[PDB]
């Protein structure tokens, strides 16, 4: 119900720490697959953790 | 020496998005040389976005 | 940073407090103050809650909690009157802003009930 | 009843069929056999409902 | 030209169960079989596959099944250890064939277990 807020900009995004880990148990994207996101630009992303 | 206090540009802001901050540094704050000694030109565009 | 509470003390049964909640931040009257508390051994539950002038109670906490914010000290009090035994617990304030991002919790104060 | 092949290493040629049920390296890191979060089944089942 | 499954009777947990999916056909080698998992009214689900040369399961029977070929007999069979009852659903079984695709998928046979 207190859901963050946090703005991502002007940075580089690089997942082969974060997908790689197998901590994640859950990692679902809806728009494309987890290995294309590197390949592509992003815009304003918010982080948003609860 | 010159001593700078006063800074009244703004009041509060809220919406902050994207900030570049350069290294601190010093600059000169004294000198009363009658003729001019230097000249800055500069250019400022904003063409799609940039 | 650890918010910083104060104004609890060991008082008998009835008295009063004032407790405290402290923040650093000039957003400090977008922000919202929720307080719970833990009895010792025994699960944390509702305390009190205060949205900008709004005031809301639960069940058994209601009438004797009275909460007011001093938003431009940086400082919100919670008046606390009429102490019971059920009610020795370590008070822990919550900060949540108009969204519930950049929460903060403190150490808090300890608040104890002596019955005669 | 209806499955559909979803994990596949590259676009099938034209006309090609691909019925193979062996289990796509769909992870940076390999696993073999079974299923994690990671190389998951090729093949997955419309939801065909009146 | 069809396939049929036949099996799936009443066990207990951790029993152990033979069902076999015998193949009308001449070539059900090639066919590899595929089983699949349905919930009774929920959504369906894979089992296993033993794909010629090598095998794959699922999640919910990794590596407890001992999932065989009958290449003798152009038929397959899947070998059913540590059941649980929280596997009480409907396997399947279909093979495509590499030629003209087309599919031969069966009727289904129960997996009820008890438990205690
Ligand atoms: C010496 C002085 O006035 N420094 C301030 C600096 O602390 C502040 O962050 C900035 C805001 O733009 O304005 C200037």
């Amino acid at each position: 119900y207190a859901w963050n807020r946090k703005r991502i900009s002007n940075c580089v995004a690089d997942y082969s720490v974060l997908y790689n880990s197998a901590s994640f148990s859950t990692f679902k994207c809806y728009g494309v697959s987890p290995t294309k996101l590197n390949d592509l630009c992003f815009t304003n992303v918010y982080a948003d953790s609860f | 020496s010159w001593m700078e206090s006063e800074f009244r540009v703004y009041s509060s802001a809220n919406n902050c998005t994207f900030e570049y901050v350069s290294q601190p540094f010093l600059m000169d704050l004294e000198g009363k040389q009658g003729n001019f000694k230097n000249l800055r030109e500069f250019v400022f565009k904003n063409i799609d976005g940039y | 940073v650890q918010l910083q509470e104060s104004g609890g003390g060991l008082v008998q049964a009835g008295g009063s407090l004032r407790l405290s909640c402290v923040a650093s931040g000039r957003t400090f009257s977008s922000l919202n103050i929720v307080w719970f508390r833990q009895a010792p051994g025994k699960e944390r539950k509702f305390v009190a809650a205060i949205n900008d002038r709004n005031t809301a109670y639960a069940e058994s906490v209601k009438g004797r909690f009275t909460i007011s914010r001093d938003n431009a000290k940086n400082t919100v009090h919670l008046q606390m009157n009429s102490l019971k035994p059920e009610d020795t617990a370590v008070y822990y304030c919550h900060s949540a802003d108009v969204n519930g991002g950049m929460d903060y919790w403190g150490k808090g104060t300890q608040v104890t009930v002596s019955s005669h | 009843n209806y499955l559909y092949r979803l994990f596949r290493k590259s676009n099938l040629k034209p006309f090609e069929r691909d019925i193979s049920t062996e289990i796509y390296q769909a992870g940076s890191t390999p696993c073999n056999g079974v299923e994690g979060f990671n190389c998951y089944f090729p093949l997955q089942s419309y939801g065909f409902q009146p």
